[PDB]
């Protein structure tokens, strides 16, 4: 029937796509050789007499993280050549994989969204996982985005990218990456949600109160926010909302797509014992600028659009007083042509956890996606870093010796500051 | 089943419970050696939680049912004394099959079983029915935080029924 | 009843038809010791089809093993059911055919006829009607090409009013064994042409590339190689001892597929062929079948189909599946395969419900199909036979035993004669 | 080229290791 497929992209594709697929058969339910002991369809696809096959492709130059799921524990779950790896790394270049390794991969997956597509009518989108901060995850993220822009014309694309942050990047070469990646991921691309690096860190310190996580609770809460986004989805519930009536609340302007997010509560052991969490405070604490993924203060920023699905038992009454709570709010901040601005989604059944990770299980929890003026700082203080090392061409010889030219850099700085000048006249 | 025979738990004052008399209560394996200084600095933090965490309700919250791996009986009995909670005889092999059921050995793995990783002393470990581990407090682990890991505790999901 | 009659030929025919009849026997459910063990009356109801009674209950193949050299027959006795056949069903050479068609055809098998007719008129007046005969033998050799190729000329005219399928092994564009290559492949072909049923076109250079992507394994041995085809040899005369819906049977086969006398060479393939890491990840239906049978990479047959055009096409499914399943998917391939398909034939195809599935498998398909693709595999035997007589070159040997250059030159002149319709057909 | 042992990651290591163990 109506199905909805997956794509990971560089090495942060692959294994907070782990998370996300063992999240996803741990809530149906089905033993991950296959065999369960019809809402599980969108996201897995019926392979013989009981087995259940994922609908996503792992994609990524190098063979030590593909070859480390494949050798894994669900080497029985995913199809071992629904997985594509590559034999060279791109070495932290968006120019290895957009023009020399990536011709001998893309003409592979191309056939294998081609075998996964062709098989049922009704396809709601594509969910591109992938890093702004990886070479792989941007070099062939981006010509993967594009040549799936030109086929598939009129289907929607769910992103959801590793940005760099302002204190780590982890890669001396990453600002030239990301200039470079959202110059053309501008155009492609329908939506793309922005996730920083330790704002989700200090999310791990401070309301999950563990002091020294690893990329296990990185993956985690990323894997807990695309459950309660596609909720809807598969499972049935009181409002239901699907992808394509996301970007018809979220997305005013076809230039203006990228945008924060939130989980709450984020909580252990100690904090279900002790507190209640009410529909009128987790609200507030998904509003908080603690628990916002991408560690941009709103109250210099303006929201513009809201989309707050609540997974869990709650009713129409209470969160409707939830809303006008928040608007009541006075440091909280509306552009003045948007006065409705929240626009709630609901479903019934309970929130997972994980067994074994540091959440505790809630049934009645929130995501929240936000279109806001906010984002333009974010994305500026990332063009003057940039700006910097573009100053007597910092890193430029491994690109131009590549096969790119000395302009593509440039051509990236009008597109970007486009953007800039994007965000400040529709935050007037 | 029954993961401790009628001779198996051993309590303060010398006396034996099987495995029945802990139902509807928290059970958790204390692996631990007299001469580790891991164990001498976290004894002390253990004999806080357990005592003020119980002391602090209406019902008895957890147990602890010691096992050693101490080097001779007058060094099982020295450590013992210092504590009130479950416990169980070291010359039972019950102990040794729990060791390796548990992985929490003490690096003598090829002379005797020769299988992999040991993560040894200390760790305590709540328990579910049917002798299944129900989660790893994180003291020495990936996480390898001490003295402080018993925050950790689930202590409503992780019943002994 | 309805019986075939089944030769080995060569070293290739005798090796690709034990593990035929160690695929055929366990489909009917038969220990290699003769007794029946599987209890299903439908899978033994039609028996006599290609066996015979032993009067204790044992089941002897109609099977005729011939060859000039002892040395690939005694491998077969000692391989796995090998106790099978009947030891009189064997007859030996102890000479050798040295890689040539001359000793093959005329000189040293001449002394071999006597008994290899004695024992094929044997089986085939025992029964009441015989249906057909089904050979197997390689036009690359001398004891399978020269040799085999003795058989069609003195079986037809003995048996005229008769059919038979022959499954001649082709040799290779890129590797070559047996050095002499185009003058054992010429020689067969242009009787071929005259005086057989029809051909189906086996190529072992290209079943090392199916068994190199769709089946991808590093070491092909010979074993896997002629199991792969065992199992299209099984699939198009799988109705004549199974029914179904809509049957099919070799006579059937023919009239419906050879539109003019002198085109009689088939496309052959199975599928699925799926390989070992997409085993448990294909829910197994009629789209992927029919995508993977009309589909040119997965051809036995060393010829591209993109260049060519599927004069008439033929698919003999089996199983438990859907009849109009069958139907307007094939007329999908049409719209969407329209200039693969001649345009003077509306509706190219066979349908053939054979109720009974593969061994073990649910459901499946066997395609075979005339082609015009295969212009181009005649035709580069055609300049290897002219690169090399150029030059007089591997002649002598032949000529010593009664050969002419007169008739090399028909030999040729049938060849291009043979290829001729097949361009002014497209 | 170099063929090595099935219990290494090069080729198609899945199934040099499932038909034909070594
Ligand atoms: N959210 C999240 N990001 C990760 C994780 N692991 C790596 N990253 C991001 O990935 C970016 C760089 O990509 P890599 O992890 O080095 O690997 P890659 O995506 O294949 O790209 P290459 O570096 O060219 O190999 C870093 O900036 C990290 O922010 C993770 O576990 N979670
Ligand atoms: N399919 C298959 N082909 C074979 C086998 N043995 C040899 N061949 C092919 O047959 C050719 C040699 O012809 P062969 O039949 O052995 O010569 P003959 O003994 O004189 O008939 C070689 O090019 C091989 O590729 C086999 O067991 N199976
Ligand atoms: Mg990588």
């Amino acid at each position: 029937m109506r199905e909805v497929i997956s794509i990971h992209v560089g090495q942060a594709g692959i294994q907070i796509g782990n998370a996300c697929w063992e999240l996803f058969c741990l809530e149906h339910g089905i033993q991950p050789d296959g065999q369960m002991p019809d809402a599980f369809n969108t996201f897995f696809s019926e392979t013989g007499a009981g087995k259940h096959v994922p609908r996503c492709v792992f994609l990524d130059l190098e063979p030590t993280v593909v070859d480390e799921v494949r050798t894994g524990t669900y080497r029985h779950l995913f199809h071992p050549e629904q997985l594509i790896s590559g034999k060279e790394d791109a070495a932290n270049n968006f120019a290895r994989g957009h023009y020399t390794i990536g011709k001998e991969i893309v003409d592979l997956s191309l056939d294998r969204i081609r075998k996964l597509a062709d098989n049922c009518t009704g396809l709601q989108g594509f969910l591109m996982f992938n890093a702004v901060g990886g070479g792989t995850g941007s070099g062939l993220g981006c010509l993967l985005l594009e040549r799936l822009s030109v086929d598939y014309g009129k289907k929607s694309k769910l992103n959801f990218c590793s940005w760099p942050s302002p204190q780590v990047s982890t890669a001396v070469v990453e600002p030239y990456n990301s200039v470079l990646s959202t110059h053309s991921l501008l155009e492609h691309t329908d939506v793309a949600v922005m996730l920083d690096n330790e704002a989700i860190y200090d999310i791990c310190r401070r309301n999950l109160d563990i002091e020294r996580p690893t990329y296990t609770n990185l993956n985690r809460l990323i894997a807990q926010v695309i459950s309660s986004l596609t909720a809807s989805l598969r499972f049935d519930g009181a409002l239901n909302v699907d992808v394509t009536e996301f970007q018809t609340n979220l997305v005013p302007y076809p230039r203006i797509h990228f945008m924060l997010s939130s989980y709450a509560p984020i909580i252990s052991a100690e904090k279900a014992y002790h507190e209640q969490l009410s529909v009128a405070e987790i609200t507030n604490s998904a509003f908080e600028p603690a628990s916002m993924m991408a560690k941009c203060d709103p109250r210099h920023g303006k929201y513009m659009a809201c989309c707050l699905m609540y997974r869990g038992d709650v009713v129409p009454k209470d969160v409707n007083a939830a809303v006008a709570t928040i608007k009541t709010k006075r440091t909280i901040q509306f552009v003045d042509w948007c006065p409705t601005g929240f626009k709630c989604g609901i479903n019934y059944q309970p929130p997972t956890v994980v067994p074994g990770g540091d959440l505790a299980k809630v049934m009645r929890a929130v995501c929240m996606i936000s279109n806001s003026t906010a984002i333009a700082e974010v994305f500026s203080r990332m063009d003057h870093k940039f700006d910097l090392m573009y100053a007597k061409r910092a890193f430029v010889h491994w690109y131009v010796g590549e096969g790119m030219e000395e302009g593509e850099f440039s051509e990236a700085r009008e597109d970007l500051a486009a953007l800039e000048k994007d965000y400040e006249e529709v935050g007037i | 089943l029954i993961l401790f025979p009628e001779g198996s738990l051993k309590n303060s004052n010398n006396t034996v419970i099987p495995q029945s008399h802990l139902k509807g209560k928290s059970v958790a394996l204390y692996f631990a050696d007299g001469a580790d200084p891991k164990c001498a600095s976290l004894l002390p933090f253990l004999l806080n939680y357990y005592r003020t965490m119980n002391e602090g309700g209406a019902n008895q919250k957890i147990e602890i049912i010691f096992v050693s791996l101490d080097r001779d009986r007058e060094a099982f009995e020295s450590h013992r004394a210092h504590m009130p909670w479950l416990s169980i005889d070291l010359e039972n092999p019950l102990t040794e099959i729990l060791k390796r059921h548990f992985r929490v050995m003490k690096e003598y793995e090829v002379p005797t079983y020769g299988y992999g990783s040991r993560t040894g002393v200390p760790s305590v470990i709540v328990i579910g029915s049917d002798g299944r581990e129900a989660q790893f407090l994180p003291i020495c682990s990936g996480l390898e935080e001490g003295d402080r890991a018993l925050l950790r505790w689930d202590w409503r999901n992780t019943k002994f029924a | 009843m309805r019986e075939i009659v089944h030769v080995q030929g060569g070293q290739c025919g005798n090796q690709i038809g034990a593990k035929f009849w160690e695929v055929i026997s366990d489909e009917h459910g038969i220990d290699p010791t003769g007794t029946y063990c599987g209890d299903s009356d439908l899978q033994l109801e039609r028996i006599n089809v290609f066996y015979n009674e032993a009067t204790g209950g044992r089941f002897v193949p109609r099977a005729i093993l011939m060859d000039l050299e002892p040395g690939t027959m005694d491998s077969v006795r000692a391989g796995p059911f090998g106790q099978l056949f009947r030891p009189d069903n064997f007859v030996f050479g102890q000479t050798g055919a040295g890689n040539n068609w001359a000793k093959g055809h005329y000189t040293e098998g001449a002394e071999l006829i006597d008994s290899v007719l004695d024992v094929v008129r044997k089986e085939a007046e025992g029964c009441d009607c015989l249906q057909g005969f089904q050979i197997t033998h390689s036009l690359g050799g001398g004891t399978g090409s020269g040799m085999g190729t003795l058989l069609i000329s003195k079986v037809r005219e003995e048996y005229p009013d008769r059919i038979m399928e022959t499954f001649s092994v082709f040799p290779s564009p890129k590797v070559s064994d047996t050095v002499v290559e185009p003058y054992n492949a010429t020689l067969s072909v242009h009787q071929l042409v005259e005086n057989a049923d029809e051909v189906q076109v086996i190529d072992n250079e290209a079943l090392y590339d199916i068994c190199f992507r769709t089946l991808k394994l590093t070491t092909p041995t010979y074993g896997d190689l002629n199991h792969l085809v065992s199992a299209a040899m099984s699939g198009v005369t799988c109705c004549l001892r199974f029914p179904g819906q809509l049957n099919s049977d070799l006579r059937k086969l023919a009239v419906n597929l050879i539109p003019f006398p002198r085109l009689h060479f088939f496309l052959i393939g199975f599928a699925p062929l799926t390989s070992r890491g997409s085993q448990q990840y294909r829910a197994l239906s009629v789209p992927e079948l029919t995508q993977q049978m009309f589909d040119a990479k997965n051809m036995m047959c060393a010829s591209d189909p993109r260049h060519g055009r599927y004069l008439t096409a033929s698919a003999m499914f089996r199983g438990r599946m859907s009849t109009k399943e069958v139907d307007e998917q094939m007329l999908n391939v049409q719209n969407k395969n329209s200039s693969y398909f001649v345009e003077w034939i509306p509706n190219n195809m066979k349908s053939s419900v054979c109720d009974i599935p593969p061994k073990g498998l649910k459901m499946s398909v066997t395609f075979v199909g005339n082609s015009t693709a295969i212009q181009e595999m005649f035709k580069r035997v055609s300049d290897q036979f002219t690169a090399m007589f150029r030059r007089k070159a591997f002649l002598h040997w032949y000529t010593g035993e009664g050969m002419d250059e007169m008739e090399f030159t028909e030999a040729e002149s049938n060849m291009n004669d043979l290829v001729s319709e097949y361009q002014q057909y497209q | 080229m170099a063929i090595h042992v099935s219990r290494t990651h090069r080729e198609d290591y899945i199934r040099s290791l499932t038909p034909r163990p070594a």
